[PDB]
């Protein structure tokens, strides 16, 4: 068989011989399917069984039908993800052989009305709500550290200022920081068709925040090619439930205060004032630990600095690592 | 004289622990124990926030940081030892 053997090593050779290739955009899966019985592929890998939103950022511009890669871990080697024309078309596929995928029924009635399922069970119309398949991020994950009340009132940003001084000696090598005055928990590109981007063009849309709010998108995803988290100021997330829900997925960090008993003290110390909102910085924020993390998946209780800082140290030290 | 305070010890002794018995049932070694953690926060957090005060994005950065890593530098915890011996002697 010529066929078979003048080829099938052509991925081999080609995902090694550019070993420093740089990667860039970004992927987040949705499904985790094997590839024994759906190979369907030159690198005769087994398969993408990897995760729901892996972790893995891509720039090979392969053919139209699949997209040799690499995956980002404790060892630098290449990979392998499915196009996202070949998940779209093949969600289906995996389901194609489902016999009475349409309407007919398999309980003992076999001929009431047969015929070729309707094409409805495709991608003929599958309009949910119009959701495509693995999504980009940036070539870094963005940050957000929650807590421990609405960002910017005296006390809750001045837990973030301490933190991001060892965070900054750590980085500055690595810093990229920025502090964004717009509400991503307000900003979704899910747009209908076109966002606004004229300023007087008197439309339903125009003296919207969006334009603005979507203007750093820009100075997130791609950008971050360099690698970098980015961190922000962004009095945004409250709570980590309108940020996750676009392709952003930030790094939700919770500085957690443990017991609703100590923060008393803690927002009570400066006395007159403070009590301006009373109860949502002690209600907000036990608003926020209320839902579990795996976004803000990061946990912070911990004392004093020294070993505090340690454990966003130690998460970013594995992890800027091993992302090369 | 011994034997008989021997006794008094043990009637004592096994009379304060079953009391303590039914004080831990009851409940009020957790009201020390949520107290102390309570404190120990209090000394945490609330020294984190103080450690903030002077980010400065007038001039004790140069200084003021260097003081706080003397007091718990090791150094300042056993010249005080030192001269308190010295004091002693």
């Amino acid at each position: 068989e010529s066929a078979r053997r003048e080829v099938e090593s052509q991925a081999q050779q080609q995902l090694e011989r550019a070993k420093h290739k740089p990667v860039a955009f970004a992927v987040r899966t949705n499904v985790s399917y094997c590839g024994v019985l759906d190979e369907e592929c030159p690198v005769q890998g087994s398969g993408v069984n990897f995760e729901a939103k892996d972790f893995l950022h891509i720039k090979e511009k392969y053919s139209n039908d699949w997209w040799i890669g690499r995956l980002v871990k404790e060892g630098g080697d290449i990979a392998f993800i499915p196009s996202p024309q070949r998940l779209e078309s093949i969600r289906l596929k995996q389901e194609q052989k489902a016999r009475r995928s349409g309407n007919p029924s398999s309980l003992s009635d076999i001929g009431n009305r047969r015929s070729p399922p309707p094409s409805l069970a495709k991608q003929k119309q599958k309009q949910a709500e119009h959701v495509p398949p693995y999504d980009v991020v940036p070539s870094m994950r963005p940050v957000v550290l929650v807590g421990p009340s609405l960002k910017g009132y005296e006390v809750t940003d001045m837990m973030q200022k301490a933190l991001f001084d060892f965070l900054k000696h750590r980085f500055d090598g690595r810093i990229s920081i920025t502090r964004v005055t717009a509400d991503l928990s307000l900003a979704k590109r899910s747009v209908l068709n076109n966002p606004g981007k004229r300023t007087i063009i008197e439309r339903s849309s125009a003296r919207s925040s969006i334009a603005e709010v979507q203007s750093e998108i820009e100075r997130i995803f791609e950008l971050a090619k360099s690698l970098q988290l980015v961190v922000l100021d962004a009095d945004t997330i409250n709570h980590p439930a309108q940020l996750a829900k676009t392709s952003l997925a930030p790094i939700i960090v919770f500085v957690k205060v443990s017991s609703p008993k100590v923060l008393q003290r803690l927002i009570r110390s400066r006395g007159k004032s403070q009590m301006k909102h009373l109860t949502v910085q002690m209600m907000a924020y036990d608003k926020l630990v209320q839902c579990p993390p795996e976004s803000f998946d990061v946990i912070l209780d911990e004392n004093q600095l020294e070993d505090a800082c340690e454990h966003l140290a130690e998460y970013l030290e594995v992890y800027w690592r091993a992302t090369h | 004289s011994f034997f008989v305070l021997n006794l008094v010890l043990g009637v004592l002794s096994g009379e304060f622990s079953k009391e303590r018995e039914k004080a831990k049932a009851r409940g009020d070694f957790q009201k020390l124990r949520e107290k102390q953690q309570l404190e120990e926060d209090l000394k945490g957090y609330l020294d984190w926030i103080t450690q903030a005060e002077d980010i400065d994005p007038r001039w004790n950065r140069f200084c003021r940081r260097k003081c706080r890593a003397a007091v718990k530098s090791n150094v300042f915890y056993w010249l005080v030892i030192f001269l308190v011996f010295l004091n002693t002697l």
